[PDB]
């Protein structure tokens, strides 16, 4: 043929055959081991998702919102994604005494369901109202942004004390109980207004730490609503907004590491 | 257009002397006119030569810069530049990777250039060696009157007039002439200086001696002549053109590099466009298409195993030069390997080019000298009073003498004022009696004849040294059957005795054998003139003979010959066995061609000649069936009326052959009929008649201190001490490289695969990138290149020398068992190893191997920072990239100690690592600097930006290790096989 | 610990760093010690 008689291209092929076969098994063998010494609840290393990244429902093009008011399909895009996220947070998907369990309607202090293990059930998790998200179809001229701490298994946000100064200095402070969330651009041409959780511009500590999706499935993570009723129009605005606290930090590369960027321009 | 050049040339020395100046419009007398010279000038053109037109530097580099990989290299570059174009336009990507990826890209096909331009080296300067030797100035008779003009402005038909130290400006036809000597060495390689005469003595133009050709010297005396050729007209002028004008063409190396390169470079455009399309099929944008692809190119194409090669040429040229052989052209390190016979001159070359005693003939018995350099024979005989008889007649009846300030240098080496045959009587016995100058002031020569035409003997008479005689000893060499019609008497063992029949008849038999050798033999006889009859005064006459010539005492005969180098006999036999096909070619007379071939081993004991058969059988040469001979000598005069079919016949036909008497186009013809056959061909030689045939052989090796200036321009390898024995280590040196080049080819290529695999998988699984292109750069151009190289430093796994030369034809560098075993075995095993750290270090860091497939789509998407892993965690883009960067790093790293393994496989095609050792000092550098490469090149900070490699964590530098031990135990198994078995199932499959 | 395990998410990539710098080194001095055993 080409390169051998029948004879010979037949044991070229029973070998590969073999050969291919017993890598394949060795291959799978040495997967078996590697997840044989991991945990079923805990990752083995966090440190890479460490500092809590800060993403929200508006898809952006890039890091940016921009559309029209005086036009329907103009902002229909970023009502897809916003509709996506919130309708997850519905009533009917909160049913019951399990798994789900009523918390305080003010922000309130961490709850441990005890470890990281199976010795108990599903461990079961603090119900959160869309309802707690006022004001937000959605917003059609001047958007209603909303923001969320990305989820760590045995995360405790811890906020910041009010030992020395501070950005929004002192302003209902819930030193003890709320991760603050402060939009910012100089360039002062909005008008920022937070929704949350007990009416507070921060994440309610009750809802942690998170067990991970094995331990708690349905689990829900708390929002805060942010809406722009800026009184300007047709222009770029670069809008930051930054999450505050003790394990909260940032990086210049990662632009999400505990933040937003947000370039909304309602151009109608 | 050289094929005119290759055939014997035409002459005038035939016509008369009148004749001749018919032809030429000339004067015998006056010479040319002022006038009838310029205008021939003009007409003619100048007494020069035009060196051939050269290939510019520049040609030269550049097309190198589109061989296969280069190619493939420069459409990678180029669709980098493009993919960077498409970017620019559409998405403003404020990124340098697909641009600066273009120019590192670009950059490694021009350093890539510089390499191959320095593999492909042609240094020659043939025609410019012939330049030099045209005189600056020649002398004419121009006007009846003698003038010195520029040699160019030379032309056919002028009256020329040369003398002893200069050299012949163009072909002259010997009109007038008183003892002019000439040195003919340029067109036979013979430096015995050769009478000319304006009388016509043979048919043959190269042999009369009313010739004197372009490219000798005059010698002694003086001569005039008519110039019958100019310039590229010449005899040697036409050589020159021929030698100069011969294409070079490709070295075997150079052939299976190519040959390599058509395999990889099939196999990367396959694989390339057979997935492109795959890419397409499963819906991909031509913007991620193209971007693949360049993937593709960079992991097919080995970067770094063009310069690889180059620099295991360049340490094994690096070696020989420290043995006194240079290596001018790179390739020619292997061509020796290769050499399936060789075509070697005689005089210069197998032998020390030096008329030196070979025998003494004394006592009615024959005596052998040492003939070598360095003297590595023994003696002969010291006691008998006959051998001091002879010894003094071999001092007092030699003329010769040794230049001022020589004392440093040895006996045999040095410079001899006289002919050659008083040197070698004069280096023989200060050799073994010392001073000769000491003989000659203890004995006062105070009459003497010297050497005659016509008496074909010389004799001197001196004062005995002997204070008890004081009185006149007449000494006498010449002709052994003169010497002999003039001896009465013979000093056996001292005392004198009557010259029987018997003993004159041992005499013959002496010199028919010493004859028969090829040697030229020489009688000696002295004779103590009577007291009473020769006073202390007694005044001699040299003109009349005033003394008796008659009735003188035989003492003894003297052979001798230019004799082989001391190392040539064995090295010749060193090239036999290892299967190589040794020729004698030589512009020397057969009776000494022969002899020299039966001394060195060109000639076996017992093999004959139609001619041995015949003259033993006593029969006609025409009765003899040719097939019996498996020897034979071939005069040039023969070779001429052959066709090349017939030339193609006797190269078939015998073991042993000499072509002797041959010229320079003759050498090359012959190196051309071997090379028809499909045979690699290397020339030895050192003479000017050698230039042709070194350039066309497909490695000329010329000789260091005795070759001329041409000779090793012609050269592709120079033996700077005369060391016939080089040779046998150069092909030692071949073979050698030649297995080693295997090793480091398929240990370059094994680790093509798992920098494909994971391109593949990609596309197919739909998972994150496990591996970069930037990372595979790092693999082919720095870690595993001093590795690579290291290879070049392995010895040989069995005797070399005892296996035939490889068939050019069948036995590749590179061929399927190479490929199955690097890409379908070594290289597969790494490809998983490398897997396997990517999905640990996934899988510890959240993301377990089940759920990656399918995910590259939102893992790539820039805009979602929060996908979720297999724990329910969320990541942002940059931080998920991170750990992606670190698979990178960790499969590279893989990469790495899966070449550990294999680079001590690739030790060894057949032996086990426990049998061939570690003693490869540069190999184990390798490892140690691959490894300490690749921890910089992932804890150094700052690469995580330039290079985009990240800190491993330790556990991280284990994964591969089962797998580097896996591939060193298979290999292991497999040679195992080998071995036990020389069958050939695992031999036929997987030995390289 | 509890709510004070930060130590969970937190390593020491400096140390690591400069560990793996001193291996780099020292198997490159290594490699020249072996490779001048003659040059
Ligand atoms: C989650 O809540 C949203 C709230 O908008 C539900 O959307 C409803 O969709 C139905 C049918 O398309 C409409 O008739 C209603 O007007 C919507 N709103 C309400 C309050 O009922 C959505 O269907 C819910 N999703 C799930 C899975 O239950
Ligand atoms: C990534 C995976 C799926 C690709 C696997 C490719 C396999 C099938 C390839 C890789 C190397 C290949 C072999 C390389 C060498 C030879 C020897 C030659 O005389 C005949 C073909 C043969 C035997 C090839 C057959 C196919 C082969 C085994
Ligand atoms: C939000 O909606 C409420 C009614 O639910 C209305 O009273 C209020 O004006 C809205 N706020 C703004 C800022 O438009
Ligand atoms: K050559
Ligand atoms: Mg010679
Ligand atoms: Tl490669
Ligand atoms: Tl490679």
């Amino acid at each position: 043929f080409l390169g051998r008689t029948g004879s010979s291209w037949f044991k070229i092929f029973l070998f590969y055959l073999i050969f291919y076969g017993c890598l394949a098994g060795i291959f799978i063998g040495t997967i078996q081991v590697l997840l044989l010494t991991l945990s079923d609840f805990e990752p083995k290393y966090q440190d890479r998702v460490a500092p809590p990244g800060l993403s929200h429902a508006p898809y952006a093009i890039k890091t940016e919102i921009s559309f029209s008011i005086s036009n329907p399909k103009s902002y229909e895009s970023f009502v897809k994604s916003m509709h996506k996220l919130m309708d997850l947070y519905n009533e009917s998907s909160q049913a019951g005494n399990s798994p789900f369990e009523d918390c305080s309607d003010t922000p309130a202090d961490y709850i441990k369901r005890g470890d990281l293990d199976d010795s108990q059930g599903q461990k079961k998790a603090c119900r959160f109202s869309r309802m707690w998200l006022k004001n937000c179809g959605y917003a059609e001229g001047k958007p209603c942004v909303v923001a969320k701490l990305n989820r760590i298994i045995g995360f405790y946000p811890k906020p910041l004390k009010n030992t020395t100064d501070l950005p929004e200095e002192l302003q209902a402070n819930y030193n003890q109980y709320v991760l603050p969330l402060r939009c910012a651009a100089r360039e002062k041409i909005g008008s920022i207004e937070y929704f949350g959780l007990g009416g507070y511009a921060g994440f309610p500590l009750q809802y942690y730490p998170y067990y991970g999706k094995r331990l708690q499935k349905k689990y829900l993570q708390p929002l805060l609503a942010i809406q722009f009723t800026n009184l300007t129009q047709n222009m770029e605005l670069r809008i930051e907004c930054k999450v505050y606290g003790e394990n909260i930090d940032y990086s210049e590369k990662d632009r999400f590491r505990g933040r937003f960027e947000v370039k909304i321009e309602v151009k109608s | 257009l050289d094929e005119l050049k290759k055939e014997v040339s035409m002459d005038d020395h035939k016509l008369s002397l009148d004749e001749l100046h018919n032809k030429y419009g000339t004067d015998l007398t006056r010479g040319l006119t002022n006038a009838r010279a310029k205008e021939i000038l003009a007409r003619d053109g100048p007494n020069s030569l035009t060196p051939p037109p050269t290939t510019p530097e520049w040609i030269k580099f550049c097309r190198q810069l589109f061989g296969g990989f280069s190619i493939l290299l420069w459409i990678g570059a180029i669709l980098c530049f493009l993919a960077y174009g498409i970017q620019a336009a559409t998405e403003d990507e404020p990124a340098n990777d697909n641009l600066y990826l273009g120019v590192v890209l670009s950059t490694v096909v021009i350093v890539t250039g510089c390499f191959s331009y320095y593999q492909e080296a042609k240094s020659s300067r043939i025609m410019d060696s012939f330049k030099n030797m045209v005189p600056q100035q020649a002398l004419v008779i121009r006007d009846g009157e003698k003038s010195t003009i520029n040699a160019e402005f030379v032309v056919a038909g002028d009256l020329v007039e040369v003398k002893g130290g200069d050299r012949i400006p163009a072909d002259l036809r010997i009109i007038s002439a008183h003892g002019c000597k000439v040195d003919n060495s340029s067109l036979t390689g013979e430096s015995e200086p050769q009478t000319r005469s304006p009388e016509f003595s043979s048919e043959n133009p190269l042999e009369t001696r009313n010739i004197a050709f372009f490219s000798t010297n005059c010698v002694e005396g003086t001569a005039r002549g008519v110039v019958v050729y100019t310039g590229d007209r010449t005899v040697m002028g036409r050589i020159a053109t021929l030698a100069s004008g011969l294409e070079v063409g490709r070295t075997p190396i150079a052939i299976e590099i190519e040959h390599f390169i058509h395999i990889i470079t099939g196999v990367a455009v396959f694989l390339g466009v057979s997935f492109f399309i795959l890419s397409l099929i499963l819906g991909y944008s031509w913007l991620e298409a193209v971007i693949f692809l360049i993937g593709i190119i960079v992991a097919n194409v080995p970067e770094g195993l063009l310069a690889t090669v180059t620099v295991c040429l360049t340490l094994t040229a690096k070696r020989m030069a420290r043995k006194n052989c240079l290596v001018k052209n790179l390739e020619a390190v292997e061509t020796l390997g290769s050499t399936s016979t060789i075509c070697s001159d005689k005089t210069g070359t197998l032998t020390q080019n030096r008329m030196t005693v070979a025998h003494m003939w004394f006592d009615n018995q024959i005596h052998e000298a040492d003939t070598t350099e360095n003297q590595s024979g023994a003696a002969f005989d010291k006691t008998s009073a006959t051998w001091s008889a002879l010894s003094r007649i071999a001092a007092l009846c030699n003329r010769a003498v040794f230049q001022a300030g020589q004392d440093n240098v040895p006996i045999l080496k040095r410079s001899v004022a006289g002919d050659a045959s008083e040197s070698a009587l004069l280096k023989c016995i200060e050799l073994c009696c010392g001073s000769v100058q000491g003989m000659r002031d203890r004995n006062p020569k105070i009459v003497e004849i010297p050497f005659n035409s016509t008496n074909k003997y010389q004799l001197s008479i001196h004062e005995n040294e002997k204070s008890s005689e004081s009185r006149y000893l007449l000494v006498m060499k010449g002709a052994p059957e003169r010497i002999l019609d003039r001896c009465s008497t013979i000093l056996l063992n001292g005392a004198e005795e009557p010259l029987k029949e018997d003993m004159k008849e041992a005499f013959q038999n002496a010199y028919l054998e010493l004859g028969g050798l090829g040697e030229r033999v020489l009688g000696f006889c002295h004779f103590a003139l009577p007291e009473d009859k020769y006073n202390e005064g007694y005044p001699f006459d040299a003109d009349e003979p005033n003394f008796p010539t008659t009735d003188l005492c035989f003492v003894g005969l003297m052979a001798m010959i230019d004799p082989p180098r001391a190392a040539v006999p064995d090295a010749v036999g060193k090239c036999r066995s290892a299967g190589i096909k040794v020729i004698m070619v030589t512009g020397d007379h057969p009776i000494t061609a022969k002899a020299i071939a039966k001394g060195v081993g060109i000639i076996s004991e017992g093999n004959e000649t139609i001619e041995d058969i015949a003259a033993r059988l006593n029969i006609p040469i025409g009765q003899v069936n040719p097939r019996d001979a498996k020897a034979c000598v071939v005069h040039g005069s023969d070779l001429k009326d052959l066709s090349t079919e017939v030339l193609d016949d006797i190269l078939h036909y015998h073991t042993e052959i000499v072509f002797a008497r041959t010229s320079p186009q003759q050498k090359l013809i012959i190196v051309e009929g071997c090379q028809r056959q499909g045979a690699i061909v290397a020339v030895t030689g050192d003479g000017v008649n050698d230039s042709p045939a070194l350039k066309k052989a497909d490695i000329g090796v010329a000789m260091g201190i005795s070759g001329s200036d041409v000779s090793k321009q012609a050269a592709d390898m120079i033996l700077l001490d005369d060391n016939f024995a080089s040779i046998v280590t150069g092909v030692e040196e071949g073979r050698l490289i030649f297995d080693n080049l295997k090793k480091s080819i398929a240990y370059t290529l094994t680790s093509n695969i798992p920098e494909i695999t994971p391109f593949l998988v990609f596309i197919i699984g739909n998972v994150p990138l496990p591996l970069g292109t930037v990372t595979i750069l790092c693999i082919d151009l720095g870690t595993d290149m001093v590795p690579a190289i290291s290879l070049a430093y392995e010895q040989a796994e069995s005797d070399i020398m005892k296996r035939q030369p490889r068939n050019p034809k069948t036995d590749k560098l590179v061929n399927e068992r190479l490929i199955s075993m690097a890409y379908g075995q070594i290289g597969m095993i790494q490809a998983l190893g490398g897997f396997f750290s990517y999905f640990v270090i996934l899988a510890e860091n959240g993301f377990l191997p089940m759920d990656l497939i399918g995910k590259r789509v939102r893992w790539d998407d820039r805009w979602i920072s929060d996908v979720e892993d297999s724990f329910g965690q969320q990541w942002t883009y940059e931080q998920r990239k991170i750990v992606e960067f670190t698979c990178h790093t960790s499969f590279f790293i893989s990469i790495v100690v899966v070449q550990w393994a294999d680079l001590i496989i690739c030790k060894t095609r057949r032996n086990s690592i426990f049998q061939q050792g570690m003693k490869n000092k540069i190999l184990i550098f390798g490892l140690f600097e691959e490894t300490a490469l690749a921890a910089f090149l992932s804890y150094c900070p700052g690469t995580d930006v330039a290079l985009r490699m990240y800190p491993l964590k330790p556990s991280w530098w284990f994964c591969a290790f089962p797998y580097s031990l896996i591939i060193f135990l298979y290999d292991e198994m497999r040679r195992f096989i080998i071995r036990r078995s020389p069958g050939g199932w695992v031999e036929q499959e997987t030995y390289y | 610990e509890g709510p004070d395990n930060d130590e969970r998410f937190t390593y020491d990539y400096y140390r690591l760093r400069v560990v793996g710098l001193i291996v780099a080194a020292v198997l490159c001095v290594i490699g020249i010690i072996i490779l001048l055993a003659g040059k």
